[PDB]
């Protein structure tokens, strides 16, 4: 009943480190896999296995219950891009234009799905002992494993069939599938949404996390409205309209910098003159018009920036190109006293939009050190799937314009 | 009777590899006779069996003249990566006390458990006959060749498994494995101890493990991996530094890798100095060897660490000790250390105070999570409020795990603060720098709404120092409170991260300029674009 799977050509299989896990989490770790092993999901391993994927511990939307996670990263790089031939899931646009949408939950259905029993070598991942007191221990997947790249290609054939009703009785409703999450959209009423929600529950059981995509598409760019005028505030207006031009052809600064004449004082009143004040008019309609030929390229990378902005509030943009924002958004908000629990519920959020909208995940540009990073990103994550990041060292100067 | 017989591990060559095949090197007629006497016993105790001639593999055996050496260092090349056993060795200080311990080595470890058959081919090797007159005898191992690339990997998946049961069964007895030698805890009666101990010896000779008799056990203080653990404490073995030569870069390992490993019981030792020299072949500067005089006075009195009590809050206390460096304790009772250590200063053209305590603390908590599975409470020399501004107007995201003040200085402090809007009543410093990269020629200089103005010519410089000289001058010329106008984003990316020290001997000019000041408001506009007060045509 297997369905045959092999990396790309010329890719060993993953060997990835296992990072120091706190005691709590190894303690649940334990439990977990002594179930599955039971279960048979997972099987110890010998030495003659030297691939290994990192695996820590969560929990999920405030559950009392620990989850496993595993980083796959490496392994879906290396897993072919062909094992999600025949492409996968299409990625359906009506989802992002519907007014509601929920996220489930459809790992636990994998596990009922066997694993080539040549790939299982390369599932392998190890649960680490405190102190390096005793040598980890070694499981490795004899199902389809969560988080994998594979695990929802298999199982798209079962889920069509295990779906199909729900479908042909509900036709409005959409129904999208990333990693272990399954996504299903509707224009109804929540209540209504949530009541017809346990309806694709029940069909669930049978054969064995409410967003709105309201948020209202890339945010302008908004210049002030003032009846007086410092030499401050028409410096910082030129500094914000020649790094629109970037964006934006038409941007003209002459006549606005030509009130900014001789060495004044910054706390100056300068009044507006006419011809100063027409160019920020011009100026004005040229931000209410959209972004001149932007596109989406499935090929290239999605990227995410960050900026913190201070008391809770966090600015992101989506682009495949500079300066041709496929979307930005603003995140307000957590826990007050953590900038580092903020940045992960806000790198959580851009990233479950990001697969509402294109159906692929971004690789992020954290404002944060990678060793700060590193230590305590685990602490606070949700998700069961990880998009790739990078660390700006460097202070951005567009944080500004982006508030 | 029954031996409970060990199942041997699936072993493959690497893929695209064949076997070993290389030269038997001639050998002299003693070391001949040698050798096949030891093969006789060996192959009598079923450790190695004479092969054929089948066998196209090779690898070379020597003698050492009653000792045989057989390197497999081909077959290593070509044998499978095996999986990584425990790469770090385990800290005493992570260590549960207990009322007694046994260490239990394993002789003949290797030669105890089988080899995987199809494997057993590539062991082969050829003792040499006298004269060259006879063919020579072909053997190949039928255990754990010692030497061997799986061998030790092998051996602690094997031991692994039978230890489980008797582990399950004794919850009383906490077994610690590492490599060949097992090390037993309990805190049972010394007389149930004792006994315990005999029952995991059985189960070990029940599988074919030989193991120390009770009167054979080593008994406390244990020797092992360079420490000294005691019943109730644990150190470092003795230190040892090499006085010879006077003038040697053999300190590059000596001196300061063993500074290094006295740094995690013995607090305050510094090596920056004396690493610095490194920067097969020195001298000291005289800052180096004032460290020395230090770190003997700390090494003049011998220190012990305790063992770990779950029961008790975990403690971490961090110090900066001066250039980039800063020492931390791990203790649970005061004045009883569990473990001590350094964190020193990533390399860095600017820095702050307050990001190196970050990273000491990210460093010491990832330490700790390995060592006792746990954060430890943090006592820190930074007042709550300096940690608020800071966190709070970061551009960064930064985080610092449950911690409290100690006023031990030198305390940790923010030096200067940006205002966040423009200055009332102070004057407005204009200020631009340019140089010619073909002369190294420019100017730096400002112009202010008073008519203040100034131009100072400069050589061997750049666009980038001009710009930073700029700055410089509009806050040596002006008052305790200033506005200040630049179109260098290269200098706004400096002052933004906030360094309270720089490798440019140029910014920390500015910084000691800007701690002296009592408001400063640092503007950044678009250059050539018009703005009245950049005077670009001055340079
Ligand atoms: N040589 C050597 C050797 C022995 C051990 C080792 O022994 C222990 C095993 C189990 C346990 F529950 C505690 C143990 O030691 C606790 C501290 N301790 C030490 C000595 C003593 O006399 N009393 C005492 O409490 C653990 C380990 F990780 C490495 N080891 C190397
Ligand atoms: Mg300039």
């Amino acid at each position: 009943e297997t369905v045959p799977v092999k990396l790309k050509p010329g890719m060993d299989g993953p060997k990835v480190k296992q990072w120091p896990l706190t005691e709590e989490k190894i303690k649940a770790l334990v439990e977990i896999c002594t179930e599955m092993e039971k279960e048979g999901k997972i099987s110890k391993i010998g030495p003659e296995n030297p691939y290994n994927t990192p695996v820590f511990a969560i929990k999920k939307k405030d559950s009392t219950k620990w989850r496993k996670l595993v980083d796959f990263r490496e392994l879906n790089k290396r897993t072919q891009d062909f094992w999600e031939v025949q492409l996968g899931i299409p990625h359906p646009a009506g989802l992002k234009k519907k007014k509601s949408v929920t996220v489930l939950d459809v790992g636990d259905a994998y596990f009922s799905v066997p694993l080539d029993e040549d790939f299982r070598k390369y599932t392998a991942f190890t649960i680490p002992s405190i102190n390096n007191e005793t040598p980890g221990i070694r499981y490795q997947y004899n199902v389809l494993p969560q988080g994998w790249k594979g695990s929802p290609a298999i199982f798209q054939s079962s889920m069509t069939k295990i779906l199909e009703p729900f479908k042909k009785q509900n036709p409005d409703i959409v129904i999208y599938q990333y990693m272990d999450d399954l996504y299903v959209g509707s224009d109804l009423e929540i209540g209504q949404h949530r009541t017809k929600i346990e309806e694709l529950r029940q069909h669930l059981l049978r054969w064995g996390y409410e967003l709105h995509p309201d948020k209202w598409t890339v945010q302008p760019i908004v210049l002030p409205e003032k009846d007086s005028w410092t030499v401050n505030d028409i410096q910082k207006l030129v500094g914000k309209l020649n790094w629109a031009s970037q964006i934006y052809p038409g941007i003209k600064v002459r006549q606005l910098s030509k009130l900014l004449r001789g060495t004044k004082a910054l706390t100056e009143v300068i009044p507006l003159t006419e011809e100063a004040e027409l160019e920020l008019a011009e100026n004005r309609e040229i931000l209410k018009e959209p972004v001149h030929g932007v596109y989406y390229d499935p090929s290239k990378d999605l990227i995410a920036e960050i900026q913190k902005q201070g008391q809770g509030q966090w600015t992101y943009q989506i682009y495949q190109e500079p300066f041709k924002n496929l979307k930005t958004g603003k995140y307000a908000r957590g826990a007050h006293t953590n900038d580092v629990k903020q940045l992960t519920e806000a790198v959580q959020k851009i990233t479950t939009e990001s697969i509402v909208i294109w159906g692929k995940t971004p690789k992020f540009k954290l404002p944060i050190q990678k060793e700060t990073w590193e230590t305590w990103w685990t602490e606070y994550w949700q998700a069961t799937w990880i998009p790739e990041w990078e660390f700006v060292n460097t202070p951005p100067l567009v944080k500004l314009w982006y508030q | 009777v029954p031996i409970s017989p060990i199942e041997t591990v699936p072993v493959k060559l690497k893929p695209g590899m064949d076997g070993p095949k290389v030269k038997q090197w001639p050998l002299t007629e003693e070391k001949i006779k040698a050798l096949v006497e030891i093969c006789t016993e060996m192959e009598k105790e079923g450790k190695i069996s004479k092969i054929g001639p089948e066998n196209p593999y090779n690898t070379p055996v020597f003698a050492i003249k009653w000792r045989k050496l057989v390197d497999f260092r081909e077959l290593n090349k070509r044998t499978q990566d095996f999986w990584e056993v425990q790469l770090g060795i385990p800290h005493p200080a992570g260590l549960k006390k207990k009322k007694s311990a046994t260490v239990l080595d394993v002789g003949d470890a290797y030669f105890s458990v089988p080899l995987d058959e199809d494997f057993r081919k590539y062991t082969a090797f050829t003792i040499p006959s006298i004269n060259n007159e006879t063919p020579g005898i072909r053997y190949q191992y039928n255990v754990l060749p010692q030497g061997w690339k799986g061998s030790p990997a092998i051996f602690q998946s094997s031991m692994t498994k039978i230890l489980e049961p008797f582990a399950a069964q004794n919850p009383d007895i906490v077994i610690c494995q590492y490599m060949d030698d097992l090390y037993v805890g309990s805190d049972l009666e010394i007389g149930q101890h004792r006994t315990k101990i005999e029952e995991l010896r059985q189960h070990l000779l029940r599988w074919g493990l030989t193991t120390p008799d009770k009167k054979h056990q080593k008994e406390p203080p244990f020797l092992w991996m360079g420490y000294e653990l005691h019943p109730d404490k644990w150190t470092v073995q003795p230190i040892v530094l090499p006085e010879k030569d006077s003038w040697t870069v053999n300190d590059i390992q000596k001196l300061v890798g063993k500074l290094n490993w006295a740094s995690q019981i013995y607090p305050g030792i510094k090596v920056r100095q004396l690493s610095k020299l490194l920067r097969l072949t020195i001298p000291l500067t005289e800052e180096a060897e004032l460290e020395l005089a230090e770190n003997r006075e700390i090494l003049k009195e011998p220190v012990h660490g305790v063992y770990y009590d779950p029961s008790k809050d975990l403690i971490a206390e961090i110090q900066k000790q001066g250039q980039g460096q800063w020492t931390y304790q791990i203790y649970q009772e005061p004045f009883k250390n569990l473990k001590t250590g350094k964190y020193a200063r990533m390399r860095g053209a600017h820095t702050n105070d307050v990001k190196q305590l970050t990273e000491a603390v990210q460093k010491i908590t990832t330490e700790s999570i390995v060592i006792w599975g746990k954060t430890p409470k943090f006592k820190l020399p930074i007042q709550k409020e300096t940690w608020e501004t800071w966190w709070t107007e970061y551009w960064q995201a930064t985080w610092i795990p449950e911690w409290e003040f100690v006023n031990t200085p030198p305390l940790v402090k923010l030096w200067y603060q940006l205002e966040k809007e423009p200055i009332v009543g102070a004057e407005t410093f204009y200020v631009d720098g340019a140089a010619n990269r073909e002369t190294k020629l420019g100017k730096a200089g400002y112009v202010t709404n008073k008519g203040r103005q100034k131009v100072v010519p400069l050589t061997n410089t750049t666009n980038q120092k001009t710009e930073l000289q700029a700055i410089y001058l509009a806050l040596q010329d002006s008052g305790l409170e200033v506005n200040i106008v630049t179109d260098s984003q290269y200098a706004l990316g400096i002052i933004q991260a906030q360094p309270d020290k720089s490798e440019s001997e140029l910014v920390n000019q500015i910084i000691e300029q800007l701690i002296k000041k009592e408001k400063v408001y640092l503007a950044w506009v678009p250059a050539h674009k018009g703005i009245g007060g950049n005077e670009q045509v001055d340079k």
